[PDB]
């Protein structure tokens, strides 16, 4: 569960996030087909070409996610439902991608955040993930 | 493989006992029921609403023939995996998409499947020993992924 | 989320182990630490030899507490708060051990149960240690 | 172990930009921070009670240190990881009972490390061969587990 403190450490780095969250959602994408090939198995139908467009379109999709969880911190499975529903029932993606992209995530926030990606705030964002990640996947059986 | 003369032959020895339609139609039908998202891949097979309708349809029951049939074959080729593989691991990679970690999903099925089957023969030393192949036909088959 | 029919699927096949219960923690602890020796360096003090008294002391104990868990199916958090304390603060298991030895638990009920392994009830066994293990991990950090 | 002549050379030049004792020291606090089981093999380093106490503990800072110090090493053998993590891998296993998934956990905290420090240098393709690095590495020093 996330703590209040993990709570003001999320909000707060996302916080800086702020108009970049579409950027940095495309960069964690790329990062994830870069290092964890598998994943790629997802979107055989994307132009996976650095800069495409799709990357580009779906980073900023995944990032309004991530941005609608935090404005809900306190009522997430019901923020997420829908997206949860969709997972489970269309895309089927296995969970154990979900810790790919959380861990190409934080390294996408540190990278872009130095001065706020502490040790404690990496250790709340960690267990954030963790919990959206914990939902999206809540219905998969 | 890492495999002892002695893995080698109690692997080896099991495998002679086994029925590949019995056991390749039941492995990848448990498959679709315990971990419903690998339906992702058959939807062309039918019916798979349910566990009963699962273990029933003949889609099923012959794709994991297949899949049994080329998992056997690699069982002659333990000191090889990797090139025994080669060409289903650009297969399934690039004409199937489908993600690695399905083979660890099934091996760990299969060895559920043998358990099933052979009661008291399956041994934990005997258990060892196929987790050990479980792991190495998953490692092989993706292998070639890029 | 388990299902009433899991539910039932659980009572049903744990109530046919029975008095063997103990038998069968101790057969998959056997199995995990032959099968995942990275998993016996959480039991340095015990002796880890075929048919010690340490592992079958210890195998009734898990045993016990999953039966524990099967009578207040509906109660989980509840029934082993104190053993998700132990491990979280105490034995500090890492959580990728929890799937070993519940995968060595199908295993062994698998092959003990056969007519009543069945395909669904495979699914909510698996379902039912996933949850255990999830409560068990929950207050992680 | 598969890195392409590429991913050596972008191996070999960002870590040649490394300050190990300050790297070793961040990436073994930040692991006791975010996994704080972790903290298990440590109980003799004193007060890690917060992530102050921790990421400050001169035992932390110093046992960082040296685990990065036995990395580096490892950086200039990539060809034979094995060899050179083995008596080290038999410590872990047979001495300090370290659960192998530890050597995991450090590396994508280890990962995480080198993005803030390097910023926009740590890009997505050099972060690719980093992470076939640190499992080399992890691989190497589970390999004589038993
Ligand atoms: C925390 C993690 C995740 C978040 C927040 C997330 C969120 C989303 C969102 C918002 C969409 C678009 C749905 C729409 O059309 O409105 C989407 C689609 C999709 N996601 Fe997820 N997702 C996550 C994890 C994953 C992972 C790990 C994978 C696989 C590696 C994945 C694979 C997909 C695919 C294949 C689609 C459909 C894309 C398309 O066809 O355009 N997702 N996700
Ligand atoms: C033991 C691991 C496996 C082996 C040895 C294996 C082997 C095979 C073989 C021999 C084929 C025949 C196709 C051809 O030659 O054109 C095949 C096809 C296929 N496999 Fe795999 N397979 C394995 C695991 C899986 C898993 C776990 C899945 C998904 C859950 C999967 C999905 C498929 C699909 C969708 C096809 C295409 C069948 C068709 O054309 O309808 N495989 N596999
Ligand atoms: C299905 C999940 C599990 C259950 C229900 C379970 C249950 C238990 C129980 C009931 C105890 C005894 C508490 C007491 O002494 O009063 C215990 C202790 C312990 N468990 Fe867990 N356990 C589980 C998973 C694990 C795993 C996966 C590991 C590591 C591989 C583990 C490591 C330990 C250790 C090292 C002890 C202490 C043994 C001793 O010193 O006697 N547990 N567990
Ligand atoms: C890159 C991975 C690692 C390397 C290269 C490494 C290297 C080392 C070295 C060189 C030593 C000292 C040898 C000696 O005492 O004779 C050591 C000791 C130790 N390592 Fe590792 N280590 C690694 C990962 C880890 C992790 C992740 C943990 C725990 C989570 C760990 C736990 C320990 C402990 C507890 C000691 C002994 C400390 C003491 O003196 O009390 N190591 N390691």
């Amino acid at each position: 569960v996330l703590s209040p403190a993990d709570k003001t450490n999320v909000k707060a780095a996302w916080g800086k996030v702020g108009a970049h969250a579409g950027e940095y959602g495309a960069e964690a994408l790329e990062r994830m087909f870069l290092s964890f090939p598998t994943t790629k198995t997802y979107f055989p139908h994307f132009d996976l070409s650095h800069g495409s467009a799709q990357v580009k379109g779906h980073g900023k999709k995944v990032a309004d996610a991530l941005t609608n969880a935090v404005a809900h911190v306190d009522d997430m499975p019901n923020a997420l439902s829908a997206l949860s529903d969709l997972h489970a029932h269309k895309l089927r993606v296995d969970p154990v991608n979900f810790k790919l992209l959380s861990h190409c995530l934080l390294v996408t926030l540190a990278a872009h955040l130095p001065a706020e990606f502490t040790p404690a705030v990496h250790a709340s964002l960690d267990k954030f993930l963790a919990s959206v990640s914990t939902v999206l996947t809540s219905k998969y059986r | 493989m890492h495999l002892t003369p002695e893995e080698k032959s109690a692997v080896t020895a099991l495998w002679g006992k086994v029925n590949v339609d019995e056991v390749g139609g039941e492995a990848l039908g448990r498959l679709l029921v315990v971990y419903p998202w690998t339906q992702r891949f058959f939807e062309s097979f039918g019916d798979l609403s349910t566990p009963d309708a699962v273990m029933g349809n003949p889609k099923v029951k012959a794709h994991g023939k297949k899949v049994l049939g080329a998992f056997s074959d690699g069982l002659a080729h333990l000191d090889n995996l990797k090139g025994t593989f080669a060409t289903l691991s650009e297969l399934h990679c690039d004409k199937l998409h489908v993600d690695a970690e399905n083979f660890r999903l099934l091996g760990n099925v299969l060895v559920c499947v043998l358990a099933h089957h052979f009661g008291k023969e399956f041994t934990p030393p005997v258990q060892a020993a196929y987790q050990k192949v479980v792991a190495g036909v998953a490692n092989a088959l993706a292998h070639k992924y890029h």
